[PDB]
C-alpha cells in the first residue's frame, strides 16, 4: 500500500489542513481550526502541528503578495515520497539524501531555505518520511 | 615518550586563545583570493571613517533622521544657549555611540586617542555664520556659556565654502586609556555648540538651517581590551 | 609560537601579530588628493 | 606592531592653511590630528592597536551554535542530534561582528563546548559511562543523517570528531569552504536569477550542515547535551567593512528587523549628563 | 577642485560645483584579472558601448522626502547595452562610476548622504517574511525610503535606520559623498568591483544600493524652485561579461 | 528510458517534426542535474558541496556512416530562461557539430560563473547554465540508411577544473547494516 | 600545490584546426580547453585541486564499523565483545568512496569512537568507574577471543591499544597489511583455483580481525557501548579508478546488488528545471 | 583539405566533407583602418559578443526547390548582439563568414551555387513598380527563387536570372562555394567588408545576399531523407560599430 | 589513422576504420621485472606461443542486444598455449590487446562501449546469494547482458547498471574504444597486466572484463546485413609464467 | 608539520601537500597522440 498525507494550506483563506490517505481510503482530517489529527494520535497532531507550522513559514517565505495554494503529498510507499506543488504545480521536492528541499522553481529554493531555517526541520522531514510514515503504515496495516 | 606535565591553563577552551587545531578537510583546496578592494584590517579604520552622529536625541528626532540634524537657525531667541550639548565619550554616552566610532568602542572596554568631530553644514549657500564648538576636559561641569566654552578647547567655524570645519578634540585623559563604559574615573569631556556669530540669512534664503555631526578617529585613536557589545543583548533564538 | 604543528594552513594561529592598516581606503578615498592644510573645495 | 602616530608638537597659527575648515560633502574623512586644530605637545604614544585588527577582533571566540541534543532509549527521534546549517548568523554576538564586513576570507576554528546533563526526571539512578560525542561537518550537498544511528554517521569522507566528554572541547580548524573568494555576510542579490526565491546571504556561502550526537547508543535516562559551538575567525582578510548592528536580530535567515531607534534617546540636544 | 569633467563612454558628465570624486575604497575600477578569474570563457568588454553614464529617472528631493536607494546593477536593467550584456550574460563584473546631480540654488537647505553601500541587504517591514524583488529593486521608478516604522509584506524602508537595521548615519563606512546644497550640486562616487565571487549575475546579485539619504530635509523659502531634483546617471567601467547565453527574461 | 541503456541515447532522428524543438534540453551543474550526475564527473562533484572549472560534453554520433546533419549544442549562462528556441540558443555559448568523419564534436562550455566555485546541491545562487541541442540541419539519411540514429554525451572535466569542500555523497543514503 | 591551468586567451578562428571536432571513439577524452571551442580572455585561475586529491579524498575519516558490544554481570557471551572482520565494505559510505578505486595501497587509520550508554532498565542505580576498552587487531589466522575473558585478550603479539573513555578516541595508524603488493577492493576471482569458493574482494586483502572489549571485567548493570571504528586512508597509492557506487549497497562481502536506474529520472528529454 | 574547424566567438563550426574556405575576393575581413576611417565616434568592436556564427533558419532543398537568397546585415536583426548593436548604431562594418551547412548522403544528387553577392540589387515582378522591404529581406523565412517569370508588386525571384537582371550562372565571380553532395556537405565564404562607404547602415544598407540556387535540382531516389536541410551560419567577424544612438524600430 | 596493423605473435590484426589504439592508463605491457617480482621460479615467457591474438567466438549484434562481457584471462581458457600455460602454470602475468572487430556497413547505426573494466567484480540477480562461475565466466558462449531486472541464482546482467552495481555509462574511466559503426569497424584497447599482487592464478582470479554494451542499439534499415558480428581477438603479449605445476581441471 | 614523531612510516601525517596528477593515463591513453587541433582520425 501507498501512505499519502495530502498536506493543503491556503495563505489568504480552514488555513491548513491534512488529508491522509492510508491507501485509497481516507483515514486522518486534520484541521488548522482544530489543531488535532482528527480521523498514536499524540504523536501524529505534533507532526502535524510542526508540518503546519512549516507550512505558514513558508506562505511567509514567498515574496509575493497573491494568494498560494501550497499542497503536499508526503508518505511512504510500501519509499518516501515527497511531492510539494505551488497554485497546484509541482514546485519542489524533498531530497532524501541531501535532506532538503528543493527544485528548478524559485520559489522552491525559497521554501527550503526557509524550512531549513528552522530548528531541525529538514531532519523532522527526515523522520517523518523515512522513520515515521512507514512506521504508521505498517501500525495501521496490522490494526487495519 | 618525552615526559609533558599538563601546566594549568589545559583542557580548557579559552576564548582569546590562539592555539593550533587540526583541520576538518585536510589539503582543502581554498578558492584564490582576489584583491576585493576595501580590505579592511584593523576595526579602527572602520573608527576613523567620519560617521554621522546623532547628536539631537530629542524624544520623537530620534528613529528617524532628525536624529542626525543639529538646528541651527536665524534668530535672536537662545543664541547664548548651546546648539547642542553632550559628553565626549563615544562609549556611553547616547549622543557619541551608536555610530561607526561609538558602536567600534562598545565592542571594546578601554579606548584612547583624540575624536575628530566633523561638523558639516546642512542650509543655503547664501547663509553665512559662526559657531563655536567647544571640548572641555573633565574636571568641571558642562559649559552653560560660551564665555565657559571658550575657555577650554574651542574650534571657531566660519560658516562657508568648507562647512565642514572639525573640532579635532584633544587626548587630555589623566590615563593612556579611558573607559568605554560609564565610569566617572578617567571619563571624556563635554561637546557644547554656541552662536559665535548669528547666521544671518537673505530673506530668500530658509531661517532654520541644520548641522551633522560627523564622529572619526585620528591616527593616534586605538582602543585595548575586547568584549561583547552591550547594544544587542540578543533575547533568544533567531 | 610562530613554529605550525599542522601541515594544512587553515590549522595555523590567529595572525595577532599583524598589525597592518590602510585608512585612506574608507578615511581618504577621494582621487584628488585632499591635504588636510589645503582647502578642500577649490 | 606599528604604534599609532605620534602627536606632533604644535605651535600658533595664523596660516592661510585650514586644517579644521575642510569638506567631509566629498566623502574624505578629515585626517587632521590634534596638532593640526589645536596647540599640543610633543608625546611619543605607544597605544598599539593590535588587539583592534579584523584579526584580533574575529579572534575572540563567540558561541554559534546552542542546540539540546538526547541520550534516552531506543526510541530514537530527531531530538537525539542537533542538526545545523552552519552560519554565523544564528547567534547574534558573533553574526553583529561578522556583519561588520561585507566579505571576510576567514579559516573558522570551530570549538564544541558539549555540556551534558542529565534531564531532570523521576528515576535518575542510572550510571552511564563517559559520553562520547561526534560533531561531524556534512559537506554542501553530501548526505545529512535521518536518524542518530544512520549510515551517514559513517564518516567515509565528511569530516568528524570523536570527543570524550571531560577533555579539552573538541576544537577542528574548517577551512575557507566557499565557492566564491569571500564569505558574503551580506548579499544584496537572490537565490536565483529570475529575482525570486530565498534573499540574502543564506543563498550564497552555503557553508554544509553540521551533525551532532552521542556516540554512545543509548543511556538508562535520558540526558540532554548542550553542543555550544564557538566560532574562531582566523587569517581574516575582511572587505568592505559595515557599521555594527543597530536593530536587534529577529531572524537568522534574513536581516529583517523591527525598527530602532538610531542612539539611545535623551531630555533635550543640550542635555549632558555630568555631576552637579 | 569644484569643476570637473568625466568623459566615460559616450556620455560625459560636467560639474562645477561638486566635491571631490570618491574612489570606492581607494581603489580603481578595472577588468578582472587573470589571477583573480574564474571562468574561461574570454569575457566580452565594451569599452564604450556599456561603460557610460545611463541617466536614471530624475528624483524631486521633498520637504518630507526620507530618502531612496537603486540596486545598480539591477537598476540599469533594459537601459542600454548594459542591460542588453546583463540579459545575455551570466556571469557580469564593473566598476561603477555614479554621479548623482542634484542641482540647488543658492537659498536652498539640505544635505543628502549619496552612500554607495555594498550588499545592502535591507530589511522587511515584517520581519518574518521576506519581501519581493518588486520591493527592492527600482521597478518604473526609485524606491523611496520611509519616514517612520513600517508594516507588510514590502521592503522595511524606515529611513530611522540604514535599511539593514542598522545605523543610517554610519553608513559613511562605506564609498560616499555628501550631496550639500551648499557646496555640492553633485556627488561622484566611483566604486569598484566589489563581490565576493570573481563574477556574478547582474539579476541574481544586487552588487550595492546607492542609498539616497537626505540627513537635512529640502528647506526652502517659499518662491524658490520647490521641483529639486535627484539624478542618478550610473557609467560602468570595465564592464566585464562572462557566460553568454540566451537572454534573461527580466 | 532510464534503468537501461536508452538513458544515455540521444534520440537524433531524420523528419520535419519537432526540429524547431530541442534535441535535449537540461542543466549544466553535474551535482545536482538528474541528468549530469550520476556520472563520472557528476558523481565526482556529489562527493564535493563546491565546484569550478569548464566540463566539456563530447557528443558522440552512434548512427549510420551515410547519415550526415549538423547538431547546434548550446550552453546557456544562467539569469535567463533555458533555451527554448535556437535563436535563443546561438546568443549564448554554442557549437555547431557537423555530423561525420569525426562525430564527437565536444562542447567544451565555459566557466561565466559570477563565483570562483558553484554549489554542488541545489542552490538557486552561483547555478551553472543549461545545455540544450537543435537541429542546425536536419541529418539526411539514405532510403538503405535508418532515419532514426544517435547521440551519447560525455561529460568530462578540463584542466581548469577543481572541486574544494568535499562531503559525504548523498547519492548512497545506506539504510542499514549490510 | 599546482593549481589548475589557466585558460589561455583566445580569438575568433576560422582555421583547419577542429579542437571541438574530435573522436572519443579512439578512448581518449577530449583536451580542449574553453579557449580551444570559445573566444575566451586570459584569467590567471588558482583554483588548486589540493582538497580533490584521493589522498584528501580519502583523508576524510568515515565510519565503518558500527556494533554493540555489552558489559554485563558474569554470564559471558559473544555480545561482551564486539567482532569484525576488518573490511572497508561494511559500511557503505567509505565503501564507496574505496570502491572508486579497484587497487589502494595506503596505511590506514583506526580511531575508535566508543560511546558507552548504559541499557534502560528498571534498576540503573549502579555507579561503575570509567569502563577501559581494549581493541586488540588479530592478525590474519592468528587466535580469536572466544569469550571476553579469553586468553586471546593476553596481547603477546596481536597489536591492541587499551583506551580509557573520555579521552581522544584510540588511533591506530595500522600499516600494510596485505599479501599483495595492494588492497583489491574489487577481485573479479574466485577463492580457489578451481573456479568455486568465496567470491569477490572477501578472498583477497584478507585483513585480519578486529575484537572490541571491556576491559573491566563486569559491571553491575549492563552499559552497551557502541565501537564506531572509523577508517582515514592516508598515504594512498590508488590505482585503476573506478566510478562510484550506483546501486545501494546490500551485502559487505559481494556488490550484489537490486538493479537501480542510471541517474534520477526526469519528465522528458527536453525537461530544464528553471525558474519561470 | 576536406575536415576543417572555425573558431569564431563563442560559436564553433565544424565540418568533415567541406571544400576550401573562399576569401571574398581574396581579402580577409579587418576592422576599418584609421586610414580609411570616415567617422570619429570611436567604434565598439565585440570580439565575441558580434563575430559569432549565427545559425539562420533551416531550409530544405526541395527537388523543385529554384533557391534562395538572404540580405546578411539585415537577415541577423533582431538575432543576437550583432543585430542588437544593428539596432543600437548608425553605421556598422563587419566582414561575414558564411557557413552554409547542406548535408546529404552519398546517394543524393545535385550542386548548389552558394555565392554572396554584394550589393545584389534585386529586380522587381512588375518592372514598373518597386516591391517592398519584405519581399527582399528575410520576413520569418529566407525568400526563394521562383523557376518561372511572375507577376505582382514583389521581387523578381525568376531563378531564370540572377535576380539583378543578370546570367544566374555568371554570379560565380562574386565569392562563392558550389555545395555538391558528392564532395561538398557544406559552404565557407568569407566576404570582407565589401561597401563604397566606409560605414553604412545594417538596415537602410544591405550589404550583400547570400544567393544559394541549385543549378542541378536536388534529385534523390525513394528511400532516402526527403528533407535535405541547407541551414546558413554567418560570422560578422570584425564586427565594428560607429554612430551609437537609439535603437531602430526594426 | 584509421588504417593500422599490430603483429603480436603468429597472429596479425589488420584494420582499415579502427580508432586509435587505446594503452590501458597509458603503460604499455611489459615482463614482471624482478624489483616488482614476488616469485623467484624462473617464468617462463612465450613471445609468441602464448602472445598472439586469440579469436574468441563472434557474437552477433542484435537490434535487441544489451551487451556482453567476457573474463579476459579466463575466457582463453582451453584456447592455445595461453591456456595451457594457465593450466599448467599457478601464477600468470600477461598484458591483454584485445582488438575487438565489428565490421558493419556505412548504413548500420550503432555504438558499443568495449571497455575493459579491471576487476570488474558482477553483482548477483538475488542479492543474497552468489551466482555461480558458470555464470560470469564465458561457457561455450559469451556472457550476454539483460535489457531489465533479472531473478535467480545466476549474475546480475542487468545492462542497466555497469554490472557491479554501477553506472554503466561511467565505466569509460577505464580503458576503452568505442565501435562506433559509422567510424569505428574495430576497437583496441591494450590493457597492461592490472592487479594487486605481482602475479595471481588465472583460473582463480579474473583480470578483468570486457564489457561491449552497446549503447545506441544497432539500428538497420531493411536489406541491411541482419548478422552483424563482433568477433573478440585478444593477444597475451609478455604471458610470463611463474609457478608451473600440474595442469588444473578446468 | 613535516616533522614525524614516530620511526614507522604508516604513523606518518596524511600526504595532502601532495598535488600530483597525470590525467593522460585516463583522458588520453591512447597509443598514438592525439592532438586536439588535429582531427582524430584520419
Amino acid at each position: 500500500l501507498s501512505l499519502l498525507y495530502h498536506l493543503t494550506a491556503v495563505s489568504s483563506p480552514p488555513a491548513f489542513w491534512v488529508s491522509g490517505w492510508l491507501g485509497p481510503q481516507q483515514y486522518l482530517s486534520y484541521n488548522s481550526l482544530r489543531g488535532e489529527a482528527e480521523p498514536y494520535w499524540e504523536k501524529e497532531t505534533t507532526d502535524l502541528r510542526i508540518k503546519e507550522k512549516l507550512f505558514l513559514e513558508a506562505f511567509k517565505a514567498l515574496g509575493g503578495k497573491g494568494p498560494y495554494t501550497l499542497q503536499g503529498l508526503l508518505g511512504c510507499e510500501l519509499v518516501p515520497t515527497a511531492k510539494f506543488a505551488l497554485n497546484g504545480e509541482e514546485f519542489m521536492n524533498f531530497d532524501l539524501k541531501q535532506g532538503t528541499w528543493g527544485g528548478d522553481w524559485p520559489e522552491a529554493l525559497a521554501i527550503s531555505q526557509r524550512w531549513q531555517q528552522q530548528d531541525k526541520a529538514a531532519n523532522k522531514e527526515l523522520t517523518f518520511l523515512l522513520f515515521s510514515c512507514p512506521h504508521r503504515l505498517r501500525e495501521h496495516l496490522e490494526r487495519g | 615518550g618525552v615526559p609533558v606535565l599538563n601546566t594549568p591553563g589545559s583542557t580548557q577552551f579559552l576564548t582569546s586563545d590562539d592555539f593550533q587545531s587540526p583541520s576538518a578537510m585536510p589539503q582543502f583546496d581554498e578558492t584564490p583570493e582576489m584583491h576585493i578592494p576595501g580590505e579592511v584590517r584593523n576595526l579602527m579604520e572602520m573608527a576613523e571613517v567620519d560617521s554621522v552622529v546623532p547628536v539631537n536625541n530629542i524624544t520623537g528626532k530620534t528613529k528617524s533622521m532628525e536624529a542626525y540634524q543639529i538646528a541651527v537657525g536665524t534668530g535672536n531667541t537662545d543664541k547664548t544657549k548651546p546648539i547642542f550639548s553632550f559628553q565626549m565619550d563615544p562609549g556611553y554616552s547616547s549622543v557619541l555611540k551608536r555610530t561607526l566610532l561609538g558602536e567600534m568602542l562598545n565592542y571594546y572596554a578601554h579606548w584612547s586617542g583624540s575624536v575628530k568631530l566633523t561638523f558639516l553644514f546642512c542650509g543655503s549657500a547664501m547663509a553665512t555664520g559662526k559657531l563655536l564648538i567647544s571640548y572641555s576636559p573633565p574636571g568641571a561641569s558642562v559649559p552653560s556659556s560660551r564665555k565657559d566654552a571658550m575657555l577650554g578647547t574651542h574650534i571657531i567655524w566660519d560658516i562657508g565654502l568648507q562647512s565642514s570645519c572639525v573640532l579635532c578634540v584633544p587626548w587630555i585623559s589623566q590615563s593612556h586609556y579611558r573607559m568605554v563604559q560609564q565610569d566617572p574615573y578617567t571619563s571624556a569631556g563635554y561637546i557644547t555648540c554656541w552662536y559665535q556669530t548669528n547666521i544671518v540669512v537673505p530673506p530668500g534664503a530658509p531661517t532654520s538651517c541644520d548641522v551633522l555631526c560627523f564622529a572619526s578617529a585620528c591616527n593616534d585613536f586605538s582602543v585595548r581590551l575586547l568584549r561583547d557589545t552591550p547594544f544587542m543583548a540578543q533575547p533568544g533564538k533567531l | 609560537t610562530n613554529i605550525n604543528f599542522y601541515k594544512d594552513a587553515a590549522s595555523s594561529a590567529s595572525n595577532r601579530q599583524e598589525l597592518q592598516q590602510d585608512p585612506g581606503k574608507f578615511t581618504d578615498p577621494v582621487k584628488d588628493l585632499m591635504v588636510k592644510t589645503l582647502p578642500a573645495l577649490n | 606592531d606599528r604604534t599609532v602616530a605620534n602627536t606632533q608638537p604644535s605651535g600658533p597659527s595664523n596660516s592661510k592653511e585650514i586644517p579644521a575648515l575642510t569638506a567631509v560633502e566629498t566623502g574624505h574623512t578629515s585626517q587632521v590630528d590634534p596638532s593640526d586644530t589645536l596647540q599640543t605637545r610633543h608625546v611619543v604614544n605607544f597605544h598599539s592597536r593590535s588587539e583592534s585588527t579584523v584579526e584580533n577582533f574575529m579572534g575572540r571566540a563567540a558561541c554559534v551554535f546552542m542546540d539540546q541534543y538526547k541520550l534516552n532509549g531506543e526510541e530514537t527521534s530527531t531530538d537525539n542530534f542537533a542538526v545545523w546549517t552552519i552560519n554565523v548568523r544564528e547567534m547574534a554576538q558573533l553574526r553583529r561582528k561578522c556583519e561588520l564586513f561585507t566579505y571576510m576570507r576567514f579559516d573558522i576554528e570551530m570549538t564544541m563546548v558539549i555540556t551534558s546533563c542529565q534531564d531532570q526526571g523521576t528515576q535518575l539512578e542510572q550510571d552511564m559511562p563517559v559520553l562520547t560525542h561526534q560533531i561531524m561537518y556534512v559537506p554542501p550537498g553530501g548526505p545529512i543523517p535521518a536518524k542518530v544511528d544512520s549510515y551517514e554517521w559513517q564518516t567515509s569522507t565528511n569530516p568528524s570528531v570523536f570527543w570524550t566528554e571531560g577533555n579539552a572541547p573538541a576544537r577542528m580548524s574548517i577551512p575557507f569552504i566557499s565557492v566564491g573568494n569571500a564569505y558574503s555576510l551580506f548579499y544584496d542579490g537572490w537565490s536565483h536569477f529570475t529575482q525570486d526565491g530565498t534573499y540574502g546571504y543564506t543563498t550564497l556561502n552555503a557553508m554544509g550542515k553540521l551533525f551532532v550526537r552521542h556516540v554512545n547508543k543509548s543511556s538508562p535516562h535520558q540526558i540532554t547535551s548542550t553542543i555550544r559551538v564557538y566560532f574562531k575567525p582566523k587569517h581574516i582578510k575582511a572587505w568592505v567593512p559595515r557599521p555594527p548592528r543597530l536593530c536587534p536580530y529577529i531572524n537568522k535567515g534574513d536581516v529583517n528587523f523591527v525598527v530602532t531607534e538610531v542612539t539611545d534617546a535623551r531630555k533635550s540636544i543640550t542635555d549632558t549628563p555630568h555631576p552637579e | 577642485d569644484r569643476v570637473r569633467s568625466m568623459t566615460l563612454g559616450n556620455s560625459t558628465i560636467t560639474t562645477q560645483e561638486s566635491a571631490n570624486v570618491v574612489v570606492g575604497y581607494g581603489e580603481w575600477p578595472s577588468y578582472l584579472s587573470d589571477k583573480e578569474a574564474t571562468a574561461e570563457d574570454q569575457p566580452t568588454q565594451p569599452d564604450v558601448a556599456t561603460c557610460r553614464f545611463y541617466t536614471l529617472e530624475s528624483v524631486q528631493w521633498e520637504k518630507s522626502s526620507p530618502g531612496w536607494w537603486w540596486k545598480f546593477p539591477e537598476a540599469l536593467k533594459n537601459m542600454g547595452l548594459f542591460g542588453q550584456n546583463m540579459h545575455y550574460h551570466y556571469l557580469g563584473r564593473a566598476g561603477y562610476t555614479i554621479h548623482v546631480q542634484c542641482n540647488a540654488s543658492k537659498f536652498h537647505q539640505g544635505c543628502l548622504l549619496v552612500v554607495c553601500v555594498p550588499e545592502a541587504e535591507m530589511g522587511c517591514a515584517d520581519t518574518s517574511t521576506t519581501f519581493p524583488a518588486t520591493e527592492l529593486t527600482t521597478e518604473e521608478e526609485p524606491h523611496v525610503f520611509t519616514s517612520d516604522s513600517i508594516t507588510g509584506k514590502k521592503v522595511q524602508a524606515a529611513v530611522c535606520n540604514a535599511g539593514m537595521g542598522v545605523g543610517v548615519g554610519n553608513l559613511t563606512i562605506f564609498p560616499h559623498q555628501w550631496i550639500n546644497l551648499r557646496t555640492n550640486n553633485s556627488a561622484t562616487i566611483v566604486m569598484p568591483y566589489i563581490n565576493s565571487v570573481p563574477m556574478d549575475n547582474m539579476f541574481r546579485h544586487y552588487n550595492f544600493t546607492l542609498m539616497i539619504i537626505p540627513f537635512a530635509p529640502l528647506n526652502f523659502n517659499e518662491g524658490a524652485t520647490a521641483y529639486v531634483p535627484v539624478t542618478v546617471t550610473i557609467a560602468p567601467m570595465y564592464a566585464e561579461y562572462n557566460g553568454l547565453r540566451l537572454a534573461s527574461t527580466q
